[PDB]
């Protein structure tokens, strides 16, 4: 009622930052960590030249 | 009272937690499939015996499935935002360690298979090595049961 | 939901709430939320209504031994640099018996078309600051959940809400861009490290 | 493409960000929050300030380094089969070096026009105070980054004139044109920097 | 309240759990229809056997078809918000599920198929381990379903 | 009462579900090109009997321009948000589903082609998985249809 | 009355139109000119009748102009925000439909003169693989004048 | 009455009609330059025979500065939002409609000139495809103006 | 009072001590296993003893898993923003330190077992090797139990 | 009066003018200066001829450098927004011009200086080539006085 | 006065103090073991010997685990901004500065004792230089210590 | 009077002066010991003549550390936000300075030490390019110093 405005809290540009950042640095930790396992050298290239 | 988008992110829990379980057990069965598909065209009777890595990949997406289900279960309308971050908590959780722990069934269930064709003796220690790349799933399950239970 | 004040000039002008609106002198705290809002003997008396500049006059008789008075002026004007009417608070002003304390306030503004909600408008370092006097004073206040609008006003309703809760402040955004600046040079300087190489054969 | 994928996927995720996100302000009427004036306003001066004089003799020195390896890498291949090399093209050397004595020179001119204030709201900080702070960042990127290109552009032509010493003496007398050419854009970068802070005080 | 956006979320739902499942039938679909165009050069006998996976990868498709049809039809102009992102929830789970299920498909399906080009044997193996690839898309169904009518 | 933004969300769906379809139907035709021209060297008499992948490819262009049209029929100035989410679900339903489709047809079509080109054998099949990968963009025509008319 | 920024979203569509069908068909016409450089070494005589490809990528900057300039006009200083949400949908479909029908035909013109240079009948394959590779353009313009005279 | 920051978006609109030409004439110019030198180690008398697309290269970048002289007299301080809008239109549709049409030159000039070299009756069927690439920086100047003299 | 979204902080710190924690494992039991798998098919004797690896890199993700149990346990709806990001610094200590203690234990358990079966006298410094890599966990565990349990 | 800020978009007018410009005449002068110095070798007597390049890769510079000081004399702390923007626009129009002209006077430098020491003849055509490619910077320049000057 | 959220650059420079000295540390194992596997097959004495890369490799772990330890045990609830950034600093300060040691101790570590393996001189060489990139770690912990015991 | 968060400036200042030093000192470090190593194998007595690139890579790391430690005991809890932009801006100038340095230190002892093995007369040549490349450290901490004592 009376169109009351959403009830922003004050510390809403440090909450924002804290999770924007924070999350975007996770998300990018396991991208690249599972980058690095996803293209890991197979390792069975010792194996592979029979195989082709 | 509790905040109207609460239920967001115990939605995206339980959606994660499927997801990256289900793209963990894929990348899996891709490369322990591969790696059977090879190992085939020299060693036929081979081939059941080598179809372990498959399964034990597909046990993350169960997990995934398990910890999905129990979060859509435990959600509500009314649910609050502390609720919600740890059902979201839980999804990630089992989601990601899921996905590692498919990275590490693949990668050692193609070399296993590919190997195992070469020397019977290494399927022993093949089962080895992916059930500890299992228990990781494992754990994550554990996480994701404590917080969400919580 | 207690109602806003509502100074009428042959219509809504100005509209004022507050979930819990508390003054202190000398560290005496009270509340006069339920002083003001929702009482139909509320004395407004003295409010003004110019088409560019408000002044909202809450009185109150009994409180702390005087007939307090608390103004609330805000101006509306064109800033050139946009087409638009931007209204701001120009300050708070509290009429003692015999004197006036005057504290500025900071951070409300926006365009005269939407009303302006801050959580805290209070004077208080642990709430904001937004109110702000450079002389020491004897008054305090706090108004939790302020809402106001003097201009653009429509019937009982506030019209929509501009806010300080941002998504960047200006501290974040030197911190922001600061770091910004030091992570291009720490991925330049890794992007080096990491493209380092070891020979693979050594000589005979 | 490793690291080139991590940072063309921010680039790409962040400008994609901006495109959504002005589209979202622009549309709903929110274009009077996006306040680039309070951006550039709140920014304290001294931000801009201290960014330009760092970057002024950083870039220079990232230029004078690059160019220096650039060039000296060339030198001592070249002087393994003829050691003549060495004496004769430290030229280049020099030239990569100047640029970072521009960045030098012209970081602490620029650090020379920053003082105090004990100011803070914009209306006290001035139109004087603010025009410091933003031509001091000015001065800083345009001899830097003049600086940066300059240092590698000579130790490019340094390189080159060091194999071309390499298996003809009297070639380097002639491809050293080249480099004072190179090196003719960092003093114009110093002189838009100079004309940039010419009428700058803070205070 | 239920503000006036609400329907935004049920309706990426939708479209997700159309979009990433048909992603990812038509990866499962290309690399399928790659490795029996590889392999029939020389055993033109096998197409038909070795379709499947263009099979197991439609399925996915029509797991993500199912689950857009029903949120389609649980999409409403009141649609309160809890509810529009249970249906998002299902969208992913369905689409994204599927997307991993048809990688695994597609990979599977290409490398099998080439097996089974050069020994027989491989088939009944490749079936096996396609089924297990598709059960990961009907895991998101399962989930994607729990969510949409929870 | 609807917000005057209210028909950016419709256009954009008219212009996704265009320029996505589109999309998909140019890469499935270059692909396809690409396969008809190398077959056709040493094999002429394939050249019209092998456009068929190019048909299959332009269905999934009609799809998208049917309901790019509906959409862009359906669309009026007071459109409500609820209405134009809808809108612009139907037009990312039909136009990426419709991009995944025509890359399966562009895979697809070039293997298949140059398979033909060595073993007629294979026209059969390759038709097969070009309605597979066909039947895709056909969901997503289904769930923007479903979407739109809701 | 209504918001200044109204005409952002028409001029981007004029704007959006012209730049992307351009684009659409420089591409075109520089892969159909590499081809036709390539073949002409050998095959002098197909010079003329290979710029078919270079015609049919023009036409899509021809469909770019006629929505640009359908827009241009339409533009004035009061147009409602729903209209410039019409337009700039003309001018994002006809521009990156055009930019897609100019890759295929770039892509298809290149290879389909490499290959008529040695099979002279493949020319009209190349021709009809064109016309469907074109009509996605069309397509296109159908879209944006339905959008922008609406 | 308008807004002072008005004026950003014609200046943006010179800016880009000047500076989006001038990168198209220069890739137009360096690849044909490449190909020009390389092709005069061998034949140096179709040196300036094989000068003509450089020239169509510059063309666009004189289309360019029409445009930005044309908008730089047309700004002004009092500028409206409108016609500040309407000049950044004009700037990007010919900037970037130069530079596709520059891309297309440069490939185009660079292909056609080595082709030359080695085939004379080459030279017509380039100057054709040059001319085509040309029209696109021509369709955009149209745009441009009709924009820019609204 | 507190914050409703403090606890967003331990949920992510708990999240982040198993998920980097298992994706350390993994890393470290797929590189070892494919180097066990390679080293089986000349050396079978040595998968028992070329274990160990596995193991310790096993013993990461024991050690996500305890941190993650101990923030999981001290998470509350009411945790004040300090323990909240004390449990956050906690998890992310573990996490990212078992990440890199993984990946050190994969790279030296690979390249200890392939050259451990070319000359037995490797394996002693191969074990000391991988306590070095490994303890590089220990250390994270002893951060994340400090501010844990602070 | 004018706005605090709006001196900070003259600031960078200028340093565009000068930083972009500096990249051009530098990537001229490096690129024309590897190729005289690998030329030289084979052919001493052509370096003050193949200079050339290296003038006017610095005029280009020299361009830059005369706006960039037209911008800081015009540019006071108070000047009013308008005149700002022009100034931008002036700093942009001159730099990023000149950087186009230097990169094509840096590739057309190199490939004509290499060519010219194989074939004499081709000094001349190189000649051409530069002024077309150096005139880039010179209408860059003549938009940036225009907009400066305004 | 002491913001709520001022703890988070303190606990965020105990993690970094260790996670970053663990991730150099874990660098520096990997890349001396990888090194010392290969140099121990043709020199098996040596391997007791040349641990030392990996002894160094481990102390700069100690270092961060000094400065996380005493950061973790400097932190109080209502800690002050001032001494929250303070600790962010000796955290980032000890962690990255042990991550480029750890870089150079792997680089150095592999080159040195695969050399050492070669030429027994280079030995003494090698520990130098072990020490010059060890004491990075050094500096970083003594700048970490002045600004966390400040 | 000042802002609460006034000394991060500083603090990141002095974290930048070691961390960017000690980046820039690992990587002459590294290239310079990659170098050491290779030539020692064939030429030993070189060794400690050939440490020098180290040493000066060193004396890099200590001017980051000689500016970082005058930041740190420079910063105070109520330093004002110009004091501490001086430290961030000496920090940056020490920092990056020192890591271009470095890197040149790097790379041209590599070379010089590389070199000097097949020409001795080299060894004066390398060390006079050196001391070139460390004096620009030297100039970044003279900046350093003067910003953070003004």
């Amino acid at each position: 009622p009376y169109n009351l405005a959403y009830k922003y809290n004050l510390e809403y540009s440090v909450v924002f930052n804290l999770v924007l950042w924070i999350m975007t640095g996770l998300a990018l930790a396991v991208i690249i960590t599972s980058y690095n396992i996803w293209n890991m050298d197979p390792g069975y290239d010792s194996i592979i030249y029979r195989m082709t | 009272n509790n905040p109207e988008y609460s239920s967001f992110f115990g939605v995206m829990g339980a959606s994660s937690a499927m997801v990256f379980s289900a793209m963990g057990a894929a990348y899996g069965t891709a490369k322990s499939g591969t790696g059977i598909a090879a190992m085939s065209v020299m060693r036929p009777e081979l081939i059941m015996k080598s179809i372990i890595p498959v399964v034990m990949a597909g046990i993350i997406a169960i997990y995934g499935l398990v910890v999905a289900v129990l979060i859509a279960n435990s959600l509500t309308d009314g649910i609050t935002l502390y609720r919600s971050f740890l059902q979201l908590g839980a999804g990630l959780s089992v989601g990601l360690s899921g996905l590692a722990a498919g990275f590490a069934i693949g990668i050692v269930g193609d070399a296993g298979v590919r190997g195992t064709a070469q020397q019977p003796r290494l399927f022993v220690g093949m089962i080895l090595i992916l059930i500890f790349a299992e228990v990781l799933g494992l754990y994550g399950l554990i996480v994701a049961l404590i917080l969400s239970t919580k | 939901i207690h109602p806003p004040v509502s100074y009428n000039d042959t219509a809504p002008r100005i509209l004022f709430w507050a979930q819990n609106f508390s003054v202190a002198y000398k560290d005496e705290w009270k509340d006069l939320t339920s002083l003001t809002f929702g009482v139909e003997n509320l004395n407004l008396t003295g409010s003004f209504w110019n088409d560019s500049f408000a002044m909202l006059s809450l009185t109150y008789e009994p409180l702390f031994g005087a007939t307090v008075t608390f103004k609330f002026i805000l101006a509306s004007r064109f800033y050139p640099v946009s087409a638009r009417y931007w209204f701001t608070m120009e300050r708070l002003e509290i009429h003692s018996n015999g004197s006036v304390a005057h504290f500025n306030v900071s951070q409300v503004t926006g365009p005269s078309i939407y009303s302006f909600h801050c959580e805290y408008v209070s004077s208080l370092s642990k709430k904001g600051s937004l109110l702000v006097t450079n002389v020491p004073s004897l008054w305090q206040m706090t108004l939790h959940n302020f809402q106001i609008q003097a201009f653009n006003v429509t019937g009982e309703q506030f019209s929509y809400a501009s806010d300080c809760a941002g998504f960047f402040s200006p501290g974040i955004w030197m911190g922001l861009l600061t770091t910004l600046f030091m992570l291009f040079i720490f991925t330049y300087g890794l992007h080096m490290i990491l493209s380092l190489k070891t020979m693979d054969r050594f000589d005979d | 493409t490793g690291l080139e994928l991590l940072y063309l996927g921010i680039f790409v995720a962040f400008w994609a960000c901006m495109i959504v996100v002005g589209i979202c302000y622009t549309i709903f009427d929110l274009g009077f929050r996006f306040d680039v004036a309070w951006f550039l306003t709140e920014t304290s001066p001294f931000m801009w300030s201290n960014l330009g004089i760092g970057l002024a003799i950083s870039l220079s020195v990232v230029g004078a380094a690059w160019g220096i390896y650039i060039t000296g890498s060339s030198i001592i291949g070249g002087g393994v089969k003829a050691p003549r090399i060495k004496t004769k093209n430290l030229v280049s050397i020099i030239f990569c070096e100047a640029v970072a004595i521009y960045g030098i020179i012209m970081a602490i001119v620029i650090s020379n026009m920053a003082e105090p204030f004990s100011a803070t709201d914009p209306k006290a900080i001035g139109h004087r105070n603010y025009h410091a702070g933003y031509s001091m960042f000015g001065a800083g990127l345009t001899v830097g980054l003049s600086n940066l290109f300059c240092g590698v552009c000579v130790g490019i032509v340094g390189s080159g004139a060091a194999l071309a010493d390499a298996q003809n003496p009297s070639l380097f007398v002639k491809i050293l044109i080249v480099e004072i050419f190179g090196s003719a854009i960092g003093l114009f970068g110093v002189i838009v920097a100079i004309l940039q802070t010419s009428r700058v005080k803070m205070g």
